[PDB]
C-alpha cells in the first residue's frame, strides 16, 4: 500500500517520517504522543463506509509506519492498543447486528470453532484514554515502589537516561524516615552527560551520591543491595531494550552475586511483538565521538552501539501503573491490551 | 468399534500424517457411530476406549493428552444450548478438520519462525519431532546462514536416522555422542529441542536425554529452545526431578549374571524444569513464559 | 632393539601391568645395551627414540609422561658425584625395581584408600582405570555394603567389557545411558572417575564424556572423585575449554554426504576444570588440592 490515497486528506505522515529518520523527535513518550495525534487526524478527517476495510487500511498504515522506523516501539504499541479497542467494540456490534459462552475473559477453542453504529466516538474516546494513561505512570508506581528500599541499604543505578526512573528515585528519597546510599555507573560513549546530570540532580535533592566509573563496578559489589534498570521498551517473554549503554554487564554481575534486579517502565512501552533477534531491533551509534582523525582511523574500525538488550533470566520485577508483575506474567498484561490478530500486520 | 488396531495401522506411514492426529481422527470416527446425541451411551464408551488405549500403551502420554483435549472440545461444543443436530454435525466435521488444521499450523510456523535465524549461528537439534525438522527445512528454503549438529540418540537408533534425514538435504553435518555434548559450548549458538508433551508450568517430556542438556545450557548461558505444534498439552505436574507413568524399568539393579541376558534397564524418558527454557515455539501466535498454564486454565476451568 | 615392538608384545595380558611401567621397562632395556656410561652417545639417542615413539602414537598420552619421569629420575641419579659404574648399575637395577614398585603402590591404594564406600554408598563409575577396579574388587574382598551404577562408555564398546569384568566378582549392576545421566543423581551418592592423565593446571585428561558429568556433579553438589596411580603427570596445559594435543580430529564438520559414511567422529577425549575435584586418590599419600602442580614444580625445579 502506497501514499497515493493519502495526500490532501492527510499530509502529516511525511512530517512524522522526517522526524523519525533524522531524529528531530526525541524521547519515546513524545513519539507516542505524535502517533496519537496522527491517529486522531486520521479519524477526524477520513471517510469509511465499511468497517473491515477501514481496519485493513489502519493495519496497512501501521505496517508502513513500522517500515519507516523499527526502533520506535511506542508508536507501534499505541496503534495496536487502538486497534484492540476498536476490535472489541466491533465484536459487540456484530452481536447486535446478528440479532455465547466462555470460561474466562478469552478462549482458545473459539479460534478453532466457526463463529451502522456510533463506534467512531468510542474510538475517539480510546485515544483520549491512551493519552491519559501516557500522562501519568509514576503515580501508579510509587504506592508499590516506596516499599522495597530500606534503611542502610545501598542502590546501584545503571541507565539514568529514563525520565521515569529518576522520578521514582526522587519519590523514594523524599521520605524522611528512609536513608540510602546511591552508586551511579557512568556509561562512556552514550550515557556520560546524562549520568552527570542525574548525579547533579541527586546532589541537589540532598542525598549521598557516588559517581562510579564503568571499571569500578566489581570492587563495590560486596556492598550492593539492589539493581534498577532505566529501560525504554518491554516485550513478550520478559526481555527489555534499555535506554543506551552500560546495562548488560552490570546485570550479569548482579546475577552472579544474586543481587535483586528491578525494572520500571510502563505498559505503553510494552510490545506484543517478540525480540527474536538482537541484531534486528538494536541500533548502533557513531564512531566519530570516540576517537579523532580519519586517515589512520580507516585502519581503526571502532564498534559502538546505542541501545542494549538484557535477557529475561536476570530481571525479576516489572512494576507498572497497574501493579507489580513478573517476566513470566507480563505477556498476559500485553494480551489484555493488544488482541490476537493485531500482533501481525 | 476398535481403536488399538487403528493405532497399530500407523507405523510405517507418518512423515505426512501425525500419530496423535491419527489417534484423534480414529476417536472422532468412533464417536460418529454410537450417536453424540445420547450422552450416557457415548461418553462412557469413549472413556472405556481411552482406558483400553492406556492399557495397550507402552511409553506414550501424548495420545492421552490428545484424547482429553478432544473431550474438552466436545464439552465446549454443547454451550450453544440450542438444537442438538447442528452441534452433532459440527462434532462430526471436527476430525478431518483437525487433520486439516495441522497443515495450516505448520504454514503459520514457517513464516514467523524463520525470523529467528541470525548471521553465522550454529544449531544443535535434539529429538525426533516433525515440527523442528520442518522449521529447519523451511529455513534452508529461505536461504539463511546456518549449520546443523546431530546428537547420537539411543532408543532404537534415532540420532543416526535424524542424520540420514539431514543428509538427503545437502547440509554439512557432524555426529556427536550424548556424553561428548558437554564440551560443545562456544561453537553452537542456539540449543534446539523438540517436545513430546508440554506440562502445566512449561515442563517438557521427550526422549533419552533433555534435562542434562538443559542443565548444560544453563551452565553455559546458551539459549534453550522448545519446538512444538498445538496438540501436546497435559494437565500434569511431576513430583520429583524426573517422574513419569512408565511401562519400562525405573532404575532396576539386575541380579547376578554371567552370560548376559538383562542389563539394559534404566530411565528412557526425561523431564526438564521451567527455568532452563528461554524460548518456546508454537503456532498460536508467539507465546513463551507461562502461556501453557493459562491455556490449560481456559480449557479445564477447574 | 625397539621400544614399539616391546609395547606391541603386550596385548591380551595387561590388567595390572600399568602400561606406563611397561614403557619404562622397555626404555630401561633399550638403555642397558649401548653403554650408559657416556651421556653424549646415550641421552640424545633416548630422546630421539622417545620422539619416534610420539610420532608413531595412535591414541596414547601417558607414554610421554612416563618417559619424562624416567628422564628426570636419570638426571637425579648422577648428582651424587661418586663414580660412573656404580651409579649406572643402580640405574639399570631401577627399571625392574620400578615395575615391582607399581604392584606395591596398588596394594597400598587397595588397603588404605578404600574407605570412601562403606555405608551402602551408590557409586557412578566412568573411565576405565585398573586401580579403580582393584579398589572395587578388594572392597568386595573386605566385605562391605556397596552398590554400583555404570554409565555407558562408547569408544568401541568398552562399557560391555566393563560390565563383564564386574560380573566375574558377584555384584548387582545396572546400565545408564550418558543422556539420562542428568535425570539420575538422586539415589547415586558419589561420582568416581578413572583418568588417562592429570594436567599442569590440575584438571583431568580423560575419555568420550567427562566434562558434562563434572558439570552435573557441580550442579548437584555431590562430590567428584578421580582415582589414578601416581605417574600420570604430563607437562601439558589445556588453556581453553575445547583444546588438547589430540591425535583425533577436534570437532570436524564433514561435507554433505548421501550414503551415511562420515558420522562417527565425535569427541573421544574430554577435559574438565581444576575446581571440580574434591579428592584425588594416589599412592604417594592422600593429596589433592594443588598437589600435582607442586610435584611438577619439585621435578622441574622452576
Amino acid at each position: 500500500h502506497p501514499n497515493a490515497a493519502t495526500s490532501d486528506v492527510n499530509v502529516t505522515i511525511d512530517t512524522f517520517v522526517a522526524k523519525l529518520k533524522r531524529r528531530q523527535v526525541q524521547g519515546s513518550y513524545a513519539i507516542a504522543l505524535e502517533t496519537l495525534q496522527l491517529l486522531m487526524r486520521f479519524i477526524s478527517a477520513a471517510r469509511w463506509n465499511h468497517v473491515n476495510d477501514l481496519i485493513e487500511q489502519i493495519r496497512d498504515l501501521g505496517n508502513s509506519l513500522e517500515k519507516a522506523h523499527p526502533t520506535a516501539f511506542s508508536c507501534g504499541n499505541v496503534i495496536r492498543r487502538i486497534l484492540a479497542v476498536l476490535r472489541d467494540e466491533v465484536e459487540e456490534d456484530t452481536m447486535s447486528t446478528t440479532v455465547v459462552a466462555e470460561p474466562l475473559i478469552s478462549s482458545m477453542f473459539n479460534l478453532l470453532q466457526k463463529p451502522k453504529t456510533d463506534y467512531r466516538q468510542v474510538a475517539i474516546q480510546g485515544i483520549k484514554d491512551l493519552i491519559d494513561e501516557i500522562k501519568n505512570i509514576d503515580e501508579g508506581i510509587q504506592q508499590i515502589a516506596i516499599d522495597l528500599i530500606h534503611d542502610h541499604e545501598i542502590l546501584l543505578t545503571p541507565t539514568p537516561d529514563s525520565k521515569t526512573v529518576l522520578k521514582f528515585l526522587i519519590t523514594a528519597r523524599e521520605r524522611s524516615n528512609r536513608t540510602f546510599t546511591v552508586l551511579v555507573t557512568e556509561g562512556f560513549p552514550n550515557n556520560t552527560k546524562n549520568a552527570h546530570e542525574f548525579a547533579k540532580k541527586l546532589a541537589q535533592h540532598n542525598i549521598e551520591t557516588l559517581v562510579v566509573p564503568d571499571s569500578a563496578v566489581f570492587a563495590l559489589m560486596s556492598r550492593v543491595g539492589k539493581v534498577i534498570i532505566g529501560t525504554k521498551a518491554v516485550f513478550v517473554n520478559g526481555g527489555t531494550i534499555s535506554s543506551n549503554s552500560g546495562v548488560s554487564s552490570v546485570c550479569e554481575c548482579a546475577r552472579e552475586f544474586r543481587t535483586p534486579v528491578f525494572a520500571v517502565a510502563g505498559l505503553y512501552k510494552l510490545s506484543p511483538l517478540y525480540p527474536f533477534d538482537v541484531e534486528k531491533f538494536v541500533e548502533f551509534g557513531g564512531s566519530q565521538r570516540i576517537l579523532p582523525r580519519m586517515d589512520p582511523r580507516k585502519r581503526l574500525d571502532t564498534v559502538n552501539q546505542i541501545t542494549d538488550y538484557v535477557p529475561p533470566e536476570n530481571i525479576d520485577i516489572y512494576i507498572t501503573n497497574v501493579g507489580g508483575f513478573n517476566p513470566s506474567f507480563i505477556y498476559r498484561i500485553a494480551w489484555d491490551n493488544y488482541k490476537q490478530i493485531d500482533v501481525h500486520l | 468399534f476398535n481403536i488399538t488396531e487403528t493405532y497399530l495401522r500407523f507405523l510405517e506411514e507418518d512423515t505426512e500424517m501425525t500419530m496423535p492426529i491419527a489417534a484423534i481422527e480414529a476417536l472422532v470416527t468412533l464417536l460418529r457411530i454410537k450417536t453424540p446425541e445420547t450422552a450416557a451411551e457415548m461418553i462412557n464408551t469413549i472413556k472405556s476406549s481411552t482406558e483400553e488405549l492406556i492399557k495397550s500403551i507402552p511409553n506414550s502420554v501424548s495420545l492421552r493428552a490428545g484424547c482429553d483435549i478432544f473431550m474438552r472440545f466436545v464439552l465446549r461444543n454443547l454451550h450453544l444450548y440450542g438444537d442438538w443436530e447442528n452441534c452433532k454435525q459440527h462434532l462430526i466435521e471436527n476430525g478431518q478438520l483437525f487433520v486439516s488444521r495441522a497443515k495450516k499450523s505448520r504454514n503459520k510456523i514457517a513464516e514467523i519462525g524463520v525470523d529467528f535465524i541470525a548471521d553465522d549461528d550454529i544449531i544443535l537439534v535434539h529429538g525426533y519431532s516433525r515440527a523442528v525438522f520442518s522449521l529447519l527445512n523451511h529455513a534452508a528454503n529461505k536461504f539463511i546462514r546456518f549449520r546443523c549438529v546431530v546428537t547420537e540418540s539411543r532408543p532404537s537408533k534415532q540420532g543416526n536416522q535424524l542424520y540420514t534425514l539431514l543428509e538427503q538435504k545437502g547440509i554439512p553435518v557432524t555426529l556427536i555422542v550424548d556424553s561428548a555434548v558437554g564440551a560443545v559450548i562456544d561453537k553452537v549458538d542456539k540449543v534446539f529441542v523438540g517436545a513430546e508433551g508440554v506440562a502445566e508450568s512449561g515442563g517438557i517430556i521427550n526422549l533419552v536425554g533433555t534435562y542434562s542438556v538443559g542443565v548444560l545450557a544453563h551452565n553455559a548461558r546458551k539459549p534453550f529452545y522448545v519446538v512444538t505444534e498445538s496438540h501436546k498439552f497435559v494437565r500434569m505436574f511431576p513430583l520429583s526431578s524426573d517422574d513419569l507413568p512408565m511401562a519400562g524399568p525405573p532404575l532396576d539393579f539386575t541380579r547376578r549374571t554371567d552370560d548376559l541376558e538383562d542389563a539394559l534397564r534404566g530411565p528412557t524418558i526425561d523431564y526438564t524444569a521451567q527455568e532452563y527454557i528461554t524460548a518456546l515455539i508454537t503456532d498460536l501466535g508467539v507465546l513463551t513464559p507461562s502461556a501453557v498454564s493459562e491455556e490449560l486454565i481456559k480449557m479445564w476451568y477447574d
